[PDB]
């Protein structure tokens, strides 16, 4: 079922990289896309970056436009969302998400998409 | 004569491609005793119509 | 990718409200749905209307979406503090991005 584990922040300086991972077990790991939203401390919603359920597919937001690269073990069943390049400003929290309007999709187009699972997300501050 | 049949058969395996595209929900109903009845549960995903496609 | 999501949505306790979260051609003029998602004060946010006019579980009947043509709102009454609280919408855009926000509300 929905047991999502959100990790992978870091307190650092500019100029780094860093791994995040949400875990999500006893259930289909490669059965959903997730996606990626932030939390600026005080401000709403960001999303970041998705993914398919293999990865086959993944899209990013504008605001981190191909710099954090997404992906995920499949096998193992874990994410990996490399985030290259941290700087200042993108100093926030980050939360982890998916999409399930697929109950029955009554069109050849969608709706749209969800965001149902939530968690601690994670703690990152890259400063000095 | 007009009341047979034409038995036509090609050189070129044209192909088809049908597909139910449901996830189709098993319920079973004991009929008892001992006895079981698989119904039409519920239907899941996107509800096209069942088709075949063909190279035209 | 900003919905027009008024800065602040008012009414005295009981009373009700209504929030146009509206976007263009693109999000709602789009043809999808305005996933609106309920906040509380100092909480990770949630589903509250879903396809844009539908209940799901724990949302009172007073509490409904809706979506028609270009604009998309929200629909509130008997508002009161457990109901004072924040809401942000987002949907889909047809132009350049994914996930257009309102700005937020909360009462
Ligand atoms: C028999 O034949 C019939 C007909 O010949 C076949 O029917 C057709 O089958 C296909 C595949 O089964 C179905 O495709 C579905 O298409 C819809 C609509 O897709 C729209 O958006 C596409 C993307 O556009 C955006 O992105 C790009 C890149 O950023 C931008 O440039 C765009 O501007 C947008 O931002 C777009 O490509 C589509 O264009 C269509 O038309 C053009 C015309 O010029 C073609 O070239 C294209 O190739 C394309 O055909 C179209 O505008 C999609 O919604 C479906 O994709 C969903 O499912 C995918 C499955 O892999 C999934 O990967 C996608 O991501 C998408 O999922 C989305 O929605 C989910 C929720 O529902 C999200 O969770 C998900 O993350 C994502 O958000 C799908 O691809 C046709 O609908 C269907 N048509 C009919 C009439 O039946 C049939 O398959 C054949 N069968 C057999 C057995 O032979
Ligand atoms: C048709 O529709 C059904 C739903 O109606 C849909 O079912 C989902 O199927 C996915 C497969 O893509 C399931 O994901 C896998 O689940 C593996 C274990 O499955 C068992 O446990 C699942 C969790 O539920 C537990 O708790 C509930 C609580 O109430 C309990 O009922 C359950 O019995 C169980 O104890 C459970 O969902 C699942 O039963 C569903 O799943 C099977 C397929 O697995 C589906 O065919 C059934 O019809 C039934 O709906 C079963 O009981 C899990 O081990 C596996 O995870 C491994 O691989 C993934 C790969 O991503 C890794 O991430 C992970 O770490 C493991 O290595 C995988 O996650 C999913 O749970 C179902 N439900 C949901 C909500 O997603 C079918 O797929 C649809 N399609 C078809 C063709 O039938
Ligand atoms: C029923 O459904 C099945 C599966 O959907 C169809 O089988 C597919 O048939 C199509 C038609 O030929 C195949 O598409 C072609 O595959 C060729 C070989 O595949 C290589 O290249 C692809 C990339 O396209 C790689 O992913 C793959 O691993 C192979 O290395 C390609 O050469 C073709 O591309 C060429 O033509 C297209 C024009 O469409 C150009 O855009 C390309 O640039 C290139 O010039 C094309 O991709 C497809 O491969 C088959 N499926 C599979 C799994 O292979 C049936 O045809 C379908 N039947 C009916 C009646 O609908
Ligand atoms: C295959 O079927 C055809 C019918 O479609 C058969 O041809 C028919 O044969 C009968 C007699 O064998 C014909 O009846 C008579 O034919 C003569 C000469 O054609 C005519 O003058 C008479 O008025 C009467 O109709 C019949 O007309 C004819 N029909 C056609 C359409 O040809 C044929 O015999 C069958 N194959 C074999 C091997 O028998
Ligand atoms: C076929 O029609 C029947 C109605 O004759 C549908 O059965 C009923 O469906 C509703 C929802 O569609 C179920 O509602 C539930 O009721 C319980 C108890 O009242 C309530 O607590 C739940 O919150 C929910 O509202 C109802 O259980 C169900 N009844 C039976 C006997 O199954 C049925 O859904 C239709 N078939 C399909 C495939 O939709
Ligand atoms: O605009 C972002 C959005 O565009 C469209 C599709 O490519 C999706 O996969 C993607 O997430």
């Amino acid at each position: 079922d929905i047991r999502i584990a959100e990790s992978g922040g870091g307190l650092v300086q500019p100029g780094e990289s860093l791994r995040l991972a949400c875990e999500i077990i006893e259930l289909g790991f490669r059965r959903a896309w997730t996606t990626w939203v932030r939390q600026a401390p005080g401000k709403g919603l960001e999303w970041v970056a998705d993914i398919n359920e293999d990865g086959s597919e993944k899209k990013y937001g504008p605001s981190v436009t191909g710099r954090f690269t997404i992906s995920r073990d499949n096998g193992k069943n874990l994410v990996f969302l490399q985030m290259n390049s941290l700087r200042v400003e993108d100093t926030a929290t980050y939360y982890c998400a998916r999409e399930a309007y697929h109950l029955v999709y009554d069109d050849r187009i969608p709706r749209g998409n969800w965001f149902d699972p939530w968690g601690p997300g994670t703690l990152v501050t890259v400063s000095s | 004569n007009n009341a047979k049949n034409i038995l036509v058969q090609f050189n070129t395996p044209v192909q088809i491609n049908c597909t139910r595209p449901n996830n189709n929900t098993r319920k079973s109903i004991r009929i008892g005793p001992g006895q079981a009845f698989y119904a039409t549960g519920d239907i899941i995903g996107d509800i096209r119509q069942a088709h075949c496609n063909v190279s035209k | 990718s900003v919905l027009t999501q008024p800065p602040s949505v008012s009414g005295a306790p009981g009373q009700r409200v209504v929030i146009s979260c509206t976007g263009s051609r693109s999000n709602i003029g789009a043809g999808y749905d305005v996933h609106w998602y309920q906040q509380s004060p100092g909480k990770v946010p949630r589903i509250i209307i879903y396809g844009s006019n539908s209940r799901s579980s724990g949302v009172p009947a007073r509490f409904s979406g809706s979506k028609s043509g270009t604009s998309a709102s929200l629909a509130i009454t008997g508002l009161q503090a457990e109901d004072e609280a924040d809401y942000y919408c987002q949907s889909y855009d047809t132009t350049l991005t994914a996930s257009v926000f309102g700005g937020g509300t909360k009462v």
